[PDB]
């Protein structure tokens, strides 16, 4: 019955995947950059009180191997108490670490919290890792392994979002991001990433194309890159999905999420942990859940994961002010859309990865701070935030202005 | 451990000459084939014991054989009656095989395998244990793992020497995964053989001289395999390499996508194995090959396919519904009547087994385009390098096409393959009745129109009978013959030695409208028309054809079979029982066929069906079907769709064995397999009876349960035959 | 306010690193077979009440990449709303887990969780991940990275411990595994690994030495393998250490943990999931504590941790019947024994790591589940459960019998 509350979150900006600001820096370094501007805020916050730093990653290998988070703890001159774990839930890594982060709020055992993601794909490839559902042809075969854009495009055909439907969402992304960074929405919790002579490397989300037209849109191919470009993946989503003929492969480089470089931090603590600590609560989380769906088509968890959290919390649809969902497929977020009946104004108001990247075990961290400086933009009451997670997984999370 | 099975005659003759190199020369008495049964692997035991124990003196080994094959797989009769808890001797027998193999592979010096005929399945696994593999170029020659075909895998190393020696992908996809049979020239270019030699003869000498080089030239590398060596390079690389891992993800859907979904483990069994063995060390890798294969042989879908693709298959070729006592005729001229795709096919397959061929049609320029289908088949075939300039023309020679019925003269066996019609068979064949020879035999391409019948147009009724191939008859391997009511036996025996000869395989069958396959086929597609009349998604029901394992879907089959046949088919059906004093129950798939017809949509011939057809291709289903058979309202389980043209076409076959259509469960398994397209993992239509496997259970007392089940929830025609009841 | 409860845990064999047993069976396996074990013990459980399944593994690449735990959950056939989520705290992974997913459900966002990890050290050597604390030259040299062979031979130096003192502690280690054993301690809880085909692959902890004697282990030469024999890192650990002139090296193959192969798998609910379920709680989760010392000796951790958790339920060491330390090295042992003075016949009543081996991502819930069987037996209350960690860490939970 302890409550955990947001008392602050950031991130870096996002770096694009070729020639990109950010392939440069190490992952470690984007950690360590956001803790130094947290000690940057406060000063005088006693380091002491931090138990835990919880990082999602979803390729812990190489330059994010060995628990990375045990790393930034050190390499940032944190107190050796502080902890130190990395977490993999695919793409909902970030948002995992922070209701982690709650629960070990919530519990009474932990009393002010670190938690975050950091993903380096330009360093460290999606893949990287491995796996045994993709690389293990028994395990592969049984669940019958489907790579993600080609859920994405089961999606739009068994819903009937057509090409245009899904390119004019794709617009509004880029267009809301720009009307977000112009706006000025984004200034006091994007840090720009700097060298060790604070000099800047990048002080904006490089991926953005702000000048998008539904014309150039139009010209963009399907996807022919990667394990989609690769044969049988059709046939296998139509053995499971028998009643759908054909799969229409309406995505695109331009209506799906960018491979990006980033990393996001957030404070989570207790009442008494901030009381103590002169700290101003930004947000209250108020539920997390956990569910799924088909792993075939992978990408349904959020719906399934939204219900939940709003019936532990005792709320409905119309009680949230906002839903932030990430934007891996344009076709993920109409599917959500139509399966809630969610207003348009409602649904990632300040753009998404479409626009602004995708780093895979930090944009979980990312779209929640986001969302906690929109409720405070809006002077909004609540905001519900989930991802899409490879294997079928959801996860969704309802935070509270404070 | 050991290298005998447990703490049987001698197959193995032991000699060692002067300069130190032994030669095992295996040579079973008890049979004509050297086979990997107890005696092969005691006596293998201890001529490795016997190696080890002299290995001072012993230079090289070969590795010959003194039959007219080298080596033909295993002891099929005792891995059919493995049971689960026979999983402990079955890993053991094969892990002991594999240790003799492992040992001899690692003795310290050269072992050559003095591949003299055919080396299959467990053959060949010998020969691969081997350092260099010599083949003698003699015609009738195969080499190959053909485990897959009956639901095994290649569990003597097969599998773990071929992924080391080619890489995951290339072992998997052009040697294990369809056990593909290669001719020894074929097997040097992949690399299975290392070098070939005119007459076997000069096998064993060239073996031994390769023995004497190698020992001068690579002393050090000499009896080592390439995989045994420091710094040994996997082709294409293993799960680890970043080149093969991008690609990985992509071998079980490859899979898939060419299975189609149907449950079929052997398969999926062999690629686990080889991509799980080459993550390990070699050792490692074998005994997880054992224990795969230990899965297979116990499981059902093996002994369902050891049954038909072995034993069955077997029983046929040996003259089971041969008539007994009757002795051989030769065939001087055969004569093919109609120049389409069935009777050009049939003048190929005549020709290429070396007869002579009149190919006869109303016109020249037709009869031109038959024979011209033998050429473009031939093109391709020396394109590939499958046969020679010389064997090509002799083939093509041997053809002449015609369109004058006095061309017939000397023909002593005839095929008519014109439309399905009775009348236009009777003037068809009465035209050249009079011109062939006097006892030749005058065979009918015919799918339904009963022999009987169509026997009446002939003078000579005894000679009458039906030969009924199956497109594209170049590569369907069955044979259906019809007796007639006054077909006799000697006629039948003289097409049964026809259809041997020319390497297609034969069933004998009772005169009945429908025959056995197409009456068993079309309760296959009938089931599936009477689930679109039901509502239920055309998608879903191509979705359970495929995944059953049938060849094509149904209603693709439908379009092909033409709609307007099948109402014909209908129409004689109705007929034929009111005519007997019965009352015909028209099954739910009539309405359906009535309402395509009326549409005007009744197959690709016309040009639309349950699909379209554009540019003389599929272009996807009718989005007017939906709308016209409420598509979607009715969504039963895949499965039970599945089990409902499973066991339609599996209770109609029992019929026609109740009936005497049929003689043996033989021919009921391979003619459904052959030429029904009946799913090879059921072992055929009969065998899928005893072998059912499902949620009540297995055996025959379950398989009759789920058909009372399918009964109560989807009509009576799923009601059992009293033949299956205690 | 939720209280947690184990109502199972359980684990595999330890399988050896040279020609062990568990060599040819993918981590994934080990996984599954301790799920089947699960669902073979409850049939009737209601699986779609399990929201998250948590695995601790500090190699999460090749074979245990991709998140393994979501693995797991699609191939044993689990529902596809339970989760899967794999994390790394290093040593402590196993542990880890089981109290995240403690803390989980004390927070009442989640009723039924499995916990557990899994480790194939002879197919993912140790440092196959990779990380920056040890392969970054930056973030090393800050750090002053040393192996932990060497941190473990500095405790001895600056304790006074002895070879034959290290020695002692070893064959007390091996003689205690025999006795529990062959003493029947061990049959519920240590599930046989089969192929699948149902035939034996190993039923025992194969790297168990029961004939190890005094005058052997004095023969046994110092650690000359891996990173410990390269150079440089004694000098390292001496320039923090700067009041030592010299380190002893003590510890041997015989003294240290073993490189193994195992899983392990705990289920943890609220007592309303058990009641629902008809499950009878073995033990409670009274407590647990993250806290660190310095990362440069790393293995003293525990000592901090420990003192937290008896701090934060409100016990002192008296209250503690049963102390289980993994051994990772035996000065780590009779250093933490030291710090609290910690009776003998209280710590690693079972024997540890030295005799039967340490499958790092799987060791924190085997000695969990170690703990649960013998306040059982023992009809003993309270048990405190504890591991080293790598970069200073140490983690600490207190159980109850129930």
């Amino acid at each position: 019955s302890e409550e955990a509350f947001i008392y602050e979150a950031i991130r870096t900006p996002r770096g694009k995947q070729k020639n990109g600001s950010l392939h440069e820096v190490k992952p470690l370094s984007l950690v360590v950059g956001l803790i130094d501007e947290l000690r940057k805020r406060h000063p005088d916050l006693d380091e002491n009180l931090i138990s835990d730093v919880i990082l999602g990653c979803v390729s812990p290998v190489g330059d994010q191997g060995g628990d990375i988070a045990r790393a930034a703890v050190l390499a940032s001159g944190m107190p050796v108490t502080s902890g130190g774990v990395q977490l993999n839930r695919f793409c909902a890594s970030g948002l995992e670490a922070v209701n982690t982060a709650a629960q070990k709020v919530r519990s009474g055992w932990d009393d002010l919290v670190l938690a975050g993601g950091v993903e380096s794909m330009s360093r460290v490839p999606m893949g990287s890792d491995g796996g045994a559902m993709g690389l293990d042809p028994a395990t592969n075969y049984d669940v019958m392994f489907v790579p993600q854009s080609i859920g994405a495009d089961l999606i739009a055909t068994i819903e009937g979002f057509s090409r245009e439907d899904v390119d004019a969402y794709a617009l509004r992304s880029q267009q809301k991001a720009a009307e977000a960074w112009s706006g000025g929405y984004f200034a006091k919790s994007v840090v720009p990433v700097r060298d060790q002579n604070g000099l800047l490397i990048l002080d904006h989300d490089e991926h953005m194309r702000p000048d998008t037209t539904k014309e150039g849109l139009a010209k963009l191919k399907p996807a022919f890159e990667g394990l989609a470009a690769l044969g049988g993946f059709d046939d296998v989503a139509l053995q499971k999905y028998h009643w759908v003929e054909k799969i229409n492969h309406v995505h695109t480089g331009g209506n799906s999420s960018g491979i990006v470089d980033g990393a996001a931090l957030v404070m989570i603590g207790s009442a008494a942990a901030g009381k103590l600590q002169g700290l101003t609560p930004r947000a209250r989380i108020v539920a997390t859940a956990t569910s799924g769906a088909d792993p075939v088509i992978m990408l349904t968890g959020p719906t399934p994961a939204t219900r939940k959290v709003l019936d532990r919390a005792g709320l409905t649809v119309d009680d949230i002010d906002l839903f932030e969902l990430n934007e891996a497929f344009a076709s993920v977020v109409l599917k959500f859309q139509k399966d809630l009946n969610i207003p348009d104004e409602k649904l990632n108001v300040n753009g998404g990865a479409i626009a602004m990247g995708h780093p895979l075990g930090a944009t979980g961290a990312m779209i929640l701070g986001t969302m906690v400086d929109e409720l405070e933009r809006r002077n909004a009451r609540r905001a519900l935030i989930t991802l899409c997670i490879g294997g079928g997984m959801g996860v969704a999370t309802i935070i509270e202005r404070v | 451990s050991s290298h005998h099975h447990h703490h049987p005659d001698n197959t193995i003759q032991w000699d060692k000459d002067a300069d130190g190199i032994v030669t095992l020369t295996m040579d079973d008495p008890s049979g004509s084939t050297n086979v990997m049964n107890e005696a092969y692997i005691e006596s293998m035991g201890k001529a490795v014991d016997r190696l080890v124990a002299e290995k001072d003196s012993i230079t090289g080994v070969v590795v010959a054989s003194a039959k007219k094959t080298f080596f033909a797989g295993g002891d099929v009769k005792t891995m059919i009656q493995a049971r689960p808890e026979d999983a402990g001797d079955v890993f053991n027998t094969v892990e002991t095989i594999k240790r003799q193999l492992r040992t001899l592979e690692t003795l310290g010096k050269p072992v050559v395998a003095a591949i003299n005929g055919a080396a299959l399945g467990g053959g060949l696994e010998i020969a691969l244990a081997c350092h260099h593999r010599i083949a003698a170029d003699v015609k009738g020659s195969q080499l190959g793992l053909p485990e897959v075909t009956l639901g095994l895998l290649p569990g003597g190393g097969g599998v773990t020497r071929t992924v080391r020696m080619f890489g995951i992908q290339n072992a998997f996809v052009s040697v294990l995964a369809q056990g593909t049979r290669f001719k020894p020239a074929k097997a040097k270019e992949i690399g299975l053989v290392d070098e070939l030699v005119a007459t076997v003869e000069e096998l064993v000498p060239a073996a031994k001289a390769w023995i004497k080089e190698e020992l001068k030239a690579n002393p050090d590398g000499a009896g080592v395999q390439p995989w045994d060596k420091k710094g040994y390079k996997m082709p294409g690389g293993t799960p680890s390499s970043p080149g093969l891992a991008a690609i990985l993800p992509s071998f079980p859907s490859n899979l898939r996508k060419q299975l189609k979904g149907a449950p079929m483990p052997a398969p999926r069994a062999i690629l686990a194995a080889a991509v799980e063995g080459a993550q390990v060390d070699f050792d490692t890798a074998s005994r997880i090959e054992s224990r795969y294969f230990a899965s297979l042989v116990t499981g059902q879908v093996a002994k369902n396919m050891m049954q038909a693709f072995f034993f069955d298959l077997q029983a046929i070729n040996a003259g089971g519904s041969r008539p007994e006592g009757i002795g051989k005729t030769p065939i001087k001229r055969i004569g093919v009547l109609g120049a389409g795709m069935m009777g050009a096919g049939i003048a190929y397959v005549s020709a290429k087994a070396g007869y002579e061929v009149v190919l006869k049609d109303v016109s020249l320029e037709a009869a031109a385009k038959g024979k011209g289908y033998s050429e473009k088949l031939e093109a391709k075939a020396l394109e590939r390098g499958r046969t020679t300039q010389e064997r090509s023309d002799a083939l093509l020679a041997r053809i002449t096409p015609t369109a004058d019925a006095a061309d017939f003269k000397g023909v002593d066996f005839v095929i008519e393959a014109v439309f399905e019609n009775q009348e236009l068979k009777h003037k068809v064949f009465g035209e050249i009745e009079d011109i062939v020879e006097p006892n030749a035999i005058l065979g009918s391409n015919t799918s339904t129109l009963p022999i009987t019948g169509l026997a009446t147009g002939v003078k000579r009724q005894e000679d009458f009978i039906g030969i009924h191939f199956f497109s594209p008859v170049d590569k369907m391997p069955l044979v259906e013959i019809i007796k007639g009511e006054k077909t006799s036996d000697e006629a039948l025996a003289r097409v049964f030695d026809y259809t041997l000869a020319i390497g297609k395989t034969p069933i004998v069958v009772n005169d009945s409208r429908g025959f056995f396959t197409s009456r068993v086929i079309g309760t296959f597609v009938n089931e599936a028309l009477a689930m679109l009349g039901e509502g239920v998604e055309p998608a879903s029901i191509e979705q359970a054809g495929s995944q059953a394992g049938y060849p094509a879907p149904p209603l693709q089959l439908s379009d092909e079979l033409n709609l307007e046949l099948m109402h014909k088919i209908a129409v004689a059906t109705r007929k034929g029982v009111e005519d007997a004093g019965g009352t015909y129950q028209p099954h739910p798939a009539e309405a359906v066929v009535e309402k395509m017809i009326e549409l005007g949509r009744s197959g690709r011939l016309k040009g639309a069906g349950f699909y379209e057809y554009a540019d003389g291709k599929r272009s996807g289903l009718w989005p007017g079907l939906r709308e016209t058979f409420k598509s979607g309202s009715s969504q039963p389980p895949l499965q039970d769709m599945i089990d409902r043209m499973l066991f339609a076409e599996a209770l109609e076959t029992q019929k026609c064995l109740d009936e005497g259509v049929l003689t043996s469960t033989a021919d009921a398994n391979i003619g459904s397999i052959m030429g029904i397209g009946f799913p090879p993992w059921t072992g055929g239509s009969a065998q899928f009876i005893v072998g059912y496997s499902g949620p009540a259970g297995t055996g025959k007392a379950a398989f009759v349960a789920r058909a009372r089940e399918l009964a109560a929830a989807y009509g009576d025609r799923f009601l059992p035959p009293e033949s299956l009841l205690s």
